[PDB]
């Protein structure tokens, strides 16, 4: 047989529901499981779907350079093959053989999908441009003035056409406003201003953090680019600590930080979460960097070429995409993805009303104190 | 943070503006009448004009104060209404309750009423303030 | 002889109103009864009816390898022929001579009969809360009061500006109400309830379930169809469980639910139910699978070649269609069971209208009195 | 090998594009082709996909009882098997062996899908019920009367509340009409009044006919039921000749008879046409009768049982439905399935306007001829 | 040493502004050029660049069984190494040692950049024809004339009824205009252009095509995926042919078509084009397949183990991302390339408004003259 | 529950509610005029003014009742009104306006008729509202 | 089958109704004036009243006939317009063209004008008829 | 192409189109009054009526121009108007109304100012309309 070492991470390595009631390879399941199955089919052999000890992918010690993780196994003979989401690195390849990537990915972004924004106190103007509002106002006052100038400037054949054209105008205005507002309220399209990481670099309202220790953090510290360097500057000079200690921590933070946080992680885990519950997240933009999970094998082996060839065979056979759709989207729970009108949507209207009302009232008061004063005193 | 009581309160203070204005105007009218109390024909015309204005400025008080009360009621508010009610009692009392001698009381009446309306303006603004943010 | 084993399933076979008061074939009644009558009239033979003890149609036990039900009755000489809704299958075709299908059928859908057309009296206020209606009313009265004050103590400009601001206000208000109402109407309009099974595969708001175990579920399994594959994927991940106990339960749970649940069963049974009280069901989705019920007989018999002929003759003379009509619609407890707006949606408008009219007439009358009396008399 | 006799009818038997450039079974294609392929797979043998001579399914001669068609072949030894859409009948089975139906079907209806109806001269009232219109009218006149009764019946505090409530009323009315009309014009739901054959039996505006010679015509002549007998009465006593001589004739008739014709035929051909061009037809209701296309084989043969078993094997394997979806829907072209407002939609409004206008004009004329006459003469 | 065979494909490799004026590696320029520079700087070797004669990457001929292109150059000693966008494949992996992917990529979509936002001046008249606008205008003037006549020769009832009928008329008119405008707006609102390939599979209005022949089409074939299966079914039944000649043709035919056609190509090439003039394209659909470009070498070589290390080191230092940015965006001819209503849609309203205002002022002035002059003077 | 006839009944109800007070004022005015110089002349003429004035309203509202109950398919109640239409036509033809007896008689009869039509319309609305 | 000309034609005949009415009324007025040609004060008051009505019934003719012409133009109709134009010519001629002697011509003027308006009514109805169905 | 300022320019244009005729009538009225019993008294008083009347319109329309060009961010043209606002404030403070010379002088100057603002607004609108 073969010593297959991997680690428990979904949807790659998952324990069957009745794992305690089972003893064998049937316990495990996921992506890499069927992957190793097809790999053995191609080559032909027996394999024991074991697990890593320290629950680590692979790294070394700065002082003892001891490989901890699957790397330590495939290097120290404890294992013969590692079919897991093992990231490919310069150092890890300098010691063993990495097959061609079976899963290309890259760092991505995770946020909470757009929720219904604040009522927008002055939102009833959103259907139209402020310029159109000012034009309506000035047209109203100009028409009133013209009417004033056909009574003193003349004793009608003028108020008729003026009234008619004003009727036409207000008609079309009412209709346009109603139609646009109905279109707004019917479909309810949602969008967030974050379609990339450049946007996050520009603004600073919503925050963003990373796992306090991981490849992503070092990459951000490194990668001296105008954008990523700026984001590292921010996350280094920013309070409170935007970083986290685990993944689910950042996920729950974004969930409770609905509109002011965003977590960066492997695009695979992001696409996975987005399909899991509570279906209240989303990935935006594209992969910042580009990495690849590929098979591993000790430096001197015999499956290197066979596995490297089977990987391309599957990538061309439309099989890796099949397994991915299975374990990410078909299995996905988020396969799916009117209300009344509150006062907050129209409060500005009543504010304007009260304003104009008090204004007319003060005008009348001063006009009275002038008219009566003049008529009495004179 | 609207509650339907902020609109009522702001409208109420708006109206209280001219309420204070008319109270001060009535005070000034009573003062000039006290001073006063064909030059005789001129004084008669002036007092006729002022009394006409007064009699014209009676219904609005009733109207807007009843509006205050009814809107306070319709807003499930029950701490300010009870303060405007006594004024309504006095108003309805005025019918079957009510120059050279009557002004002596009308003076203090208008003074106390202006004080009440000013206090009510301040209280309504305070209510709208500490109710519009919550 | 001629023994005839059957089963008690309505309306195919049932007990007469008073079966204890009768002794013989006159006891039972149903589609299959008249069918056997016609078969005897054709082949000219007398028969004796019997019921199956096991109450099951027939099947093999993985441990005994012994057919049961009427199938076993025939195979084991306990019966001469079977006249029942005995589904045709390959396993059963290997032990008997199924006649030709006297009734074609398949899997269907069942849902609640939609009659939810009881609109509230003041439904027209649903587009926006009373919190705004009261504001509107009090704004109207305040603007009236202020126009009155202005035109009273200053017999303009204040009038013009209050007119303009009220114009703006009422504009926005009517437009908002109209738009939200149009949203409600449109959304309620473009909702196709169901037209087929795919309507359920591409949605999850309405759950769909089947019986605990039966040929229905088995067909949903081992099915190449991607649609049925996805539907089985869904039902297998049901929480709560879409699968239910005896059909009565799956029927009642949709009889109670407005439109949340659907039950998949035999098209014939669905049609039978749709004609039964409380006539709160319906069947729209065309039959998914295509099967047929047939008359069985012991393989080494002499009637199959004399039975298929009668079945075909009756299917050609429409007698079978006549019997189906009789036992489904003629015997049906349910005889046979728009876009515009009904007055029921706008009643409160006219209610308050007439209320205001009467109030105005009363006020006018009392004013007429208090004026004429106090002036001419006093 | 085997003598496979069939006939050219789509989507069962179709010649490949390069049929002249080919010589063999690869020429043909369709449903029954793959059917026979899987049948031979099950059994195992060679077959020559030949064709019938007279281009007929099967029948006999009233005088010479000679079987013309595939029946003549399987009876006179000219063929060994007939995998075609051969209808199962009493007479045809009395001579040979019919397998269990592989395709259940029944007579259906074919019409032209609903097109945008006539503009509906008085359609602008469709959004609302005539009762609501009359109520609007009577409320308007009653309000005008009440206003008349607060000027002569009294010299306001009445016109204020009346004006306000009337403003509220007309507001809600405008909004409701606009919203309902927008909902009508946005989605544009289409429906025909024909959801079954009972409807065709009731009405007589739109006609319906059948092939002047075929199983359908005889069935309609026969089948003495309140409905089908009535439809036969109609089509027998009706002018011009509703019948036709072929199928495409009736199809083109319905196409050019857009809204007054409907053709009855096998549901299979109907579902087939509905997916072909010009995608301007549709099937409604359900199968009136119930028939089945099944395999055929001479009276005494050896494939009877094997084929009867393979048929059920496929029906249970979800394969017949697969081939059907392939040759009817996947191959189907009709995989898919705003405008301005013409005057015809609102002509009634201008008619009403001119009516009321001339009415007011005549009223004014007579009022003038009375007033001036009285003032001059008296 | 070191021979380096390449190919002329932009921006990977190109000719300098004046290549004839230069002799050596300085002649060419591109991503691959700087890549080879970095590889030499890492491994410390001098190289000489060359171009392939066949202008093809590499493939076998079914008759010769002889690789061509740079693949053959390497296999046949004509080249020491290849630095080009040489897609990784299984057949090619069997003859050389592909380095690790220096650039991941896949199949993408391309469409026309939507900027069609040039609304007509009188677009607000589109909801209904001028045939109705003229009727409305003349109805207004006729009603004015008739009210004038009435109030002139009868100084009522006619006035009341004309007011009522005009109320009804204007009600219906504004409601109809508003509703049709809302229909237009909403319909134009709920149109998701594209988000993935499935958006095309479930529609047929926008055709989609690929190159005449290539790995793209081959992937679309032999693909288990039901989505790609349906897309290949569609493209195979294309009429006209969606497949096209050299990519330039498929690009231009969508450059001309507004939104009727889409072209599927390499994600890298699509991104390159999107940054090229006339900047009338875009790429939204995520990469469908997952592949990568790598550096090749003769199997029995000594650099692969010295080349994979450099490739990984550069991918980790972000140098490759820097080069991609340089050669796509920094060198891009295109820098980086709402719901409410713009004044452009309502201009004609204010135009006719001011026209009527000026006409009224002119009429008032001439009336003032003809009155005052003729009265006071004459 | 509404059926569009309850609306006409409510409208006729609110109108007859004013008609009854109209007729009561008629009767009381006749009682006061029964007194039969300048004081009495004015007390008579200023009231004959209102009398001769408030004549068209009756015709208008009665024709309105007729038209409504005709368009609402309510025939059982129209026959209870057409006789008053004939009476009003006869009045327009020839109406005396010795005269106090006839006037008070017609006033009392019309008042009773309107008070009864009140209850009739009320019961009809009540029956139509709950006819579901 | 509307064409926008049916509306114009029906409106035109509507107005022609009162056009005919006023023509007949003017004919009757001229007839009673001919008959006529303090009883003198009564006749003076009557003729003043009738002349006032006449002078009040001048602008409407111009207005509605110009409306006829302009609507016929705006409807791309070019066979009826040319028939209403001469009347507009005569109208504009009347200004700088125009009792005991003037009636002699006004009589025939009103008669011919009534005949023209009646003929035009019939023609407009015929046009609307054979244009509303096509 | 519109930019919301062409609207204010069109409005000021249509208003100055009336202002120019206003000032021309002013000038002609002064010319006719230069004649300086009951006939002349009336010919003077009936015209002084219109003069003293048509005073508020100028203030109103000028303040309107100011407010509009302020809200349209059009500053280059507001400074061409604020001096007239100061002039009108000074007039409201103290205005003589010996007097024919001053009146005709101010009339002519304001007429020229309005005629020039006409062309100014016209050119500004033309430049703003095709600034695409």
């Amino acid at each position: 047989t073969v010593v297959v070492t991997t680690i428990l991470e979904s949807p790659y390595v998952m324990m069957k529901k009745n794992h305690e009631m089972l003893e064998g390879n049937e316990r495990y399941e996921g992506y890499c499981v069927d992957l190793a199955a097809e790999i053995a089919k191609h080559c032909g052999f027996k394999y024991k779907l074991t697990i890593v000890g320290d629950g680590k992918y692979g790294a070394r010690d700065a002082d003892t350079k001891i490989w901890n993780g699957m790397v330590g196994e495939l290097v120290y003979g404890k294992a013969d093959i590692a079919i897991a989401p093992l990231t490919i690195t310069l150092v890890r390849e300098e010691v063993i053989d990495f097959s061609k990537p079976f899963m290309s990915l890259g760092i991505s972004i995770m946020i909470k999908k757009p929720q219904k924004s604040k009522p927008g106190v002055f939102s009833f103007l959103d259907p139209l441009a402020y310029e159109i509002w000012m034009c309506i106002v000035f047209a109203y006052i100009g028409v009133s003035v013209v009417l004033f100038l056909v009574s003193r400037f003349s004793p009608s054949l003028s108020g008729r056409i003026v009234g008619g054209v004003w009727w036409f105008f207000t008609l079309i205005i009412i209709s346009s406003y109603t139609a646009n507002l109905a279109a707004f309220l019917t479909v309810e399209r949602m969008v967030s201003p974050i379609e990339s990481a450049e946007d996050l670099s520009k603004q600073t309202e919503i925050a963003y953090g990373t796992l306090d220790s991981g490849s992503t953090k070092e990459f951000f510290r490194r990668s001296k680019i105008a954008v990523f360097d700026k984001m590292w500057t921010y996350m280094r000079s920013a309070e409170p600590s935007v970083f986290v200690r685990t993944t689910a921590e950042g996920v729950a933070r974004v969930r409770k930080s609905k509109g002011k946080y965003a977590y960066l992680l492997e695009s695979t885990m992001n696409e996975y979460i987005e399909q899991r519950k509570p279906c209240d997240t989303m990935k935006v933009g594209g992969n910042l960097d580009s990495k690849g999970y590929g098979i591993a094998t000790p430096k001197g082996s015999s499956l290197g070429n066979a596995v490297n060839l089977a990987v391309l065979k599957l990538n061309e056979q439309g099989l890796l995409d099949k397994l991915k759709n299975k374990w990410w989207y078909d299995k996905g729970e988020c396969g799916s993805g009117t209300s009344a009108l509150s006062l907050s949507n129209v409060a500005g209207v009543f504010y304007i009303l009260v304003g104009g009302l008090g204004l007319a009232m003060l005008v009348a008061l001063i006009e009275f104190c002038y008219k009566s004063r003049a008529e009495a005193k004179r | 943070a609207f509650t339907f009581a902020a609109f009522c309160y702001m409208l109420s203070l708006v109206l209280c503006a001219a309420l204070i204005f008319f109270a001060i105007w009535h005070i000034i009218a009573f003062d000039e009448l006290r001073t006063d109390f064909v030059h005789a024909r001129e004084r008669l015309r002036n007092i006729e004009r002022i009394c006409f204005l007064l009699r014209k400025l009676v219904l609005p008080e009733y109207s807007i104060h009843s509006l205050f009360c009814i809107m306070f009621l319709c807003a499930q508010e029950w701490l300010t209404l009870g303060l405007n009610v006594p004024l309504l009692f006095y108003h309805f009392w005025r019918y079957f309750h009510c120059n050279a001698d009557t002004l002596s009381y009308c003076q203090k009446e208008a003074w106390c009423k202006l004080a009440f309306y000013l206090l009510s303006f301040f209280y309504y603004l305070y209510c709208m303030i500490y109710t519009l943010v919550s």
